[PDB]
């Protein structure tokens, strides 16, 4: 049911240009991705249970035939669990306890609200005492000249765990949370290794509230871009949307593709289902039920730990 | 039936005398085993009294207050202004679930009026001064979780908890 | 699975090490070691893997193709790699000892800390599974160590007392049982607590002050001074070499492994900073 | 091969040589000689590598390009060196005795440790194992040593007790008297255990109290006092000089290591310091 | 010279009477002090056909049996069909080199039959069940180790590394 | 079913008369398609015997021989030293491959006994001396594969491919 991801080592989910609050020392040529995109465990689920049925797909065809719906994807600590809370270009980690009373800090008084936002993001963000981002420089050497072989340099941020870490996504269908226990696999990166262990955790899966906390990204179908842009905040109430890429496809070497999305950790309204329900109804309604299907359209109750997609 | 009893923790004395079952059955949902305490209880839009601290009525969502919860019925000298009620395992939001419930639980309160003579401006609690840590640990964790000293000799960590982990908004009249 | 078998192995340092990273935090040093993420040393896969690559396509020219598959190849990239190093975990690093109160005397012991053993741990724990040869005597002196965290316990008796590097003092509550040594050097281990295991280890690496000098004059050269920081000798990393069973991880097992034993890791060959040995951890225990 | 010629060789010196990291903060002697990993002293194989290419530079200045291929271009870097020289093992330090039976008495003999040697054995080893070149006899005389652990053992003399740096009493052992001599001198060898041999070479070295006085009142310039510390002479270290295959190596080795005796490393080499004998392996042993 | 006797090391008790030799001369390859068995080689690209199970040679790498080389001619009846032969003593794939080799040896294979008439479909085989172990210490190793039950008080030790030290592939057909 | 028999790729002239098929059935694994050699099988623990060339078993995994594989019967003198056998197509360490293959077959090995008379310290021997390459293609290349010099005008590129695809262990006796 809730499978558990915890990362051998330090682990990089590639990103382009996205995260620019941290001071950072020096350079690096591409950041990380604090919670890997749900492409990233779908994709990673997908490299175990792959054969040679396969045969023809955009990538996610083929690969919704092989899993249930995964569900979203947050932090596990000892005990507790963290979840992503942005306010745009302004990411943290936090806890339950302080999801629970967040709609009055986002219709409070004026200065209450901005002492509430920020004591959220600077001094109850658990992020710095769970995450280090540590750079790493890379080289190639030809053998020949036994230096640096010109124009091989790369330099990549890392992400380092200073204790104990998982990730906790849901799914369903213990017919493969079998073939799955106790499996190392190359989590998302450059040939990073995390383990799997699925325990037996069960959880609500449905709940209708005011507030909802987006745990994966939310993806907007671009016919409602144009009248979905304008009126945000009768949707998002706090967070960021804008263009990522899927990922790219091990099956015919792509990058997948590229719309705007609500990023991990979002405060979102619950006008937002209506909107994404009732604006797509065709041939795009299908397209996004095989998106959610690898847990991309997910909320969270900002009271108890209750999941739900969009479409469905 | 099936019955705990939540007893607030403020940074007060006002936890000596309010319980007469130390055990009464035998299970306890929250538990202090190797990791600090588990399974807290918050109940959010309440407040203190902190002279003689009971629970006040708000409309505040963001006070908060932190406590542990243990069975049995408060001391048989209440039930006229202790809030009184049954919510199966749900309607209750822990901090660090470590079992589950079996969707059967009446909840009892200790409840006081709405005081409607001066506003209740709030203000939250550190909890500082480990002194009174060490009395509160004793005062509410040795009469009913007698089990501390017995099996836990990590008396380091069942304090950083309550230094991290427990606050709640305070009246401060 | 695509995971099918593991490869423990020590990292014995025989002459010191260096394995950089551009000067990055420069608590006064100019070209620092690899960082862990809280401060130990620590050698990244990537340098692992290419040095232990660049050495095999050396010593075993005729299976280029069989080190190329199993650890990835050049300029065909229509395959992905099928070993994978995880980031060489430091272990234990020498000490200089003045022993306080004991028998037999010592000037140098090994050292680490519960911090070390809980990282070596993860990889044992997550290893042992697909592990057919469960390492279980090591995991379990391993975790028989971790009961005892928060004291400076050493894995010996006759300690009792001593002061680290000639600066730290500390009291070695001993080992209330008998534990097989960890390895074949009969010198200690001290496992000391966190916080003062970083002294003692922070202390324990090489800073060296380098400069460079006018060829004609014997002067120094503007600008030409700077600060290393190396790894001592006899330090001992852990690390696994994962894979996927692709029926040339069978002859990469059978041929190349077991046989090579000494590889050259880290920067400045030419100041002979790199021999190290490896030591894989299925014939000992 | 991944060395095509391995060449160990001693470091005798002529005078006290000062290859000195200029100190940190408690400096208890102000400028301090290179510090092993445990303690011991050491010539870190950079200083050593630009004190013997600084030296060939002019000795040989046809060959000027033979040495920057082995031992690297400086004026501008295009690629590696192909030599490499490993950090210098201190292997015996002269030690005034005072003995107290013996057939023919001596004033002084050479002291070294059982670290040492076990240094000594890690390098003769990883050597041999990455390059053709076996030193069977030279492995064969250290490790017949390492047999006796734990006893302060004599080579080739009969002592049984004695008195070194005239503060540490030393009850001795004979190996054989039969076992040749690594050095080749008529001073005996002592192999001490590290508890002793420690502080024995400790007082081995030598703290200097320099000064600098004014010429016009001949009286201290204000500030300038401070502390040396030599290595003595017939101090005799360990080192090897490594080579991946080439032909400038091959010269290197055929022409320009034959006529090297004598070169000056180290500093402070206005005043006598600095001078020194280097001994090939192959070459006596 | 000498002259060594390799034996596999099934799940399967077809390892009574395969050789004379307990010592011959004085020394064997694989030595046992009070850590366990050492310097123990390990055949690739070999199998077993557990009935009369030699080492029947597939041509597959990950295929392999692990069997312990001591001194030894079997029972002077045979070698029409083993592997009779002369290594120079590093071209063993040797498990746990604690003792150095004279650069030289002569040595004998039980052999089995490449029957080409079926599929070699190999399994990886794992010796459990350590009854079927508690007797190969008796079936081999005391029929061999004389020092066995003499000097060997960690008999468990002796007994759980042979259980994950010793694995092997078999046709099973 | 189909047949294979492996034919290695040395650089002696044991090559000429080693086998009575040359098609026999209608295809063959290694196929020559405008990039070069395709499923070549090789074969660890063996070694060559260069001298009335065959693959002598070792006991080193170190020892591989690299050959192309062609179905046919050898030379209606053999089946007495060739090693007959039968794998399922997915135990055989291919190289370079494009096809698939079918999932059974029977092998036969050129095999030579251990002559267990001289130690077998066996050397590496690769492919040079470019005529010999040359010539070799004119006695397997040409005379096996007709393909080449009918449709091939590529033949430098399966000339330096050769050069480096195909190596050995010899026994050097």
């Amino acid at each position: 049911k809730r499978v558990l991801i915890k990362p051998l080592e330090p682990l990089m989910f590639r990103s382009q240009g996205e995260f620019e609050p941290l001071i950072t020392g020096s350079h690096t040529a591409a950041q990380s991705l604090i919670i890997p995109r749900p492409s990233t465990i779908a994709g990673m689920l997908g490299y175990i249970l792959f054969n040679k049925s396969s045969g023809t797909g955009d990538w996610l065809s083929d690969l919704t035939n092989l899993l249930a719906t995964i569900y979203g994807t947050f932090i596990e600590t000892n005990g507790e669990y963290l979840f992503p809370l942005r306010m745009g270009n302004h990411l943290a980690l936090v806890d339950q306890q302080h999801l629970i009373n967040l709609p009055t800090l986002l219709e409070k008084e004026y200065e209450r609200r901005e002492k509430g936002i920020y004591e959220l993001f600077y001094d109850k963000n658990k992020l710095f005492q769970i995450i280090n981002h540590q750079d790493r420089i890379g080289i190639s050497i030809d053998k020949s000249t036994r230096t640096v072989k010109e124009h091989y340099l790369y330099s990549a941020r890392y992400l380092a765990f200073k204790k104990e870490v998982n990730y906790v996504i849901f799914i369903d269908n213990d017919a493969i949370s079998d073939k799955i226990n106790g499996k190392i696999v190359n989590f998302g990166g450059e040939n990073r290794i995390a383990k799997l262990e699925v325990d037996d955790y069960k959880v609500d899966t449905s709940i209708e509230e005011e507030y909802y906390l987006a745990l994966s990204p939310i993806l907007i179908p671009d016919e409602a871009l144009d009248n979905f842009l304008d009126n945000i905040s009768d949707y998002v109430a706090m967070g960021k949307v804008d263009k990522i890429s899927l990922g790219f496809d091990i099956a015919n070497t792509k990058r997948k593709e590229m719309l705007t999305a609500i990023l991990e950790g979002s405060i979102v309204k619950r006008s937002i289902i209506d909107f994404i329900k009732n604006e797509i109804k065709n041939d795009l309604r299908y397209r996004f039920s095989k998106y959610e299907k690898i847990g991309y359209n997910t909320l969270m109750s900002l009271c108890k730990l209750a999941l739900r997609k969009i479409l469905s | 039936s099936t019955q705990r009893e939540y007893v607030f923790i403020p940074i007060t004395n006002s936890i000596t005398i309010d319980v007469k079952i130390t055990i009464g059955g035998s299970d306890h949902i929250t538990n202090i085993d190797e990791r600090g305490i588990h399974n807290v209880l918050v109940i959010t839009g309440y407040a203190v009294d902190e002279k003689n601290g009971r629970l006040v009525p708000t409309l505040d969502p963001c006070d908060y207050v932190k406590g542990i919860l243990v069975a049995g019925t408060p001391q048989q000298a209440q039930s006229n202004d202790f809030l009184t009620l049954k919510l199966p395992a749900n309607k209750l939001y822990l901090i660090r679930k470590k079992g589950n419930i079996s969707d059967d639980l009446k909840i009892y309160i200790p409840y006081s009026s709405p005081d409607a003579r001066n506003s209740m401006k709030t203000k939250p609690v550190s909890i500082s001064d480990d002194t009174i840590v060490n009395n509160i640990i004793k005062e509410v964790f040795d009469k009913i979780y007698n089990i501390t000293q017995k099996e836990k000799v990590k008396i380091e960590k069942v304090k950083e908890d309550i230094k991290e982990l427990f606050s709640y908004y305070a009246l401060e009249q | 699975p695509y995971y099918a078998f593991a490869e423990p192995f020590f990292i014995h340092a025989i002459t010191h090490l260096h394995v950089g990273s551009g000067s990055s935090v420069e608590e006064e040093i100019a070209l620092p070691f690899q960082r862990d993420e809280l401060g130990y040393p620590t050698i990244y896969a990537s340098s692992l893997k290419g040095a232990i690559k660049s050495f095999l396509l050396k010593e075993f020219p005729d299976k280029r193709d069989v080190i190329y598959k199993v650890l990835g190849e050049d300029e065909n990239p229509e395959e992905a790699s099928l070993g994978t190093f995880l980031d060489a975990i430091l272990f234990a690093i020498p000490s200089r000892i003045i022993e306080i109160d004991s028998a037999k005397p010592y000037v140098w012991v090994y050292v680490t800390t519960y911090e070390l053993l809980k990282k070596v741990k993860l990889y044992l724990d997550s290893i042992s599974q697909l592990s057919n040869a469960s390492f279980s005597n090591l995991k379990n002196k391993i975790d028989t160590i971790l009961a005892k965290e928060g004291k400076n316990i050493t894995l010996d008796s006759d300690l009792k007392s001593a002061i680290l590097n000639e600066d730290f003092y500390v009291e070695l509550e001993a080992l209330n049982n008998k534990i097989p040594s960890i390895i074949n050097a009969g010198v200690p281990l001290l496992v000391l607590e966190d916080s003062i295991g970083r002294e003692v280890i922070n202390r324990s690496l090489i800073r060296v002050r380098r400069i460079r000098i006018d060829r004609d004059k014997k002067v120094v050269e503007t600008g030409g001074l700077w600060s290393e920081e190396y790894v001592p000798m006899k330090t001992i990393f852990f690390s696994v070499l994962l894979g996927k069973e692709s029926k040339e991880s069978a002859i990469f097992a059978s041929c190349i492994l077991r046989n090579l034993r000494y590889v050259i890791l880290g920067g400045k060959e030419t100041i002979g900073k790199g021999i190290v040995e490896l030591r894989w951890v299925k014939d000992v225990i």
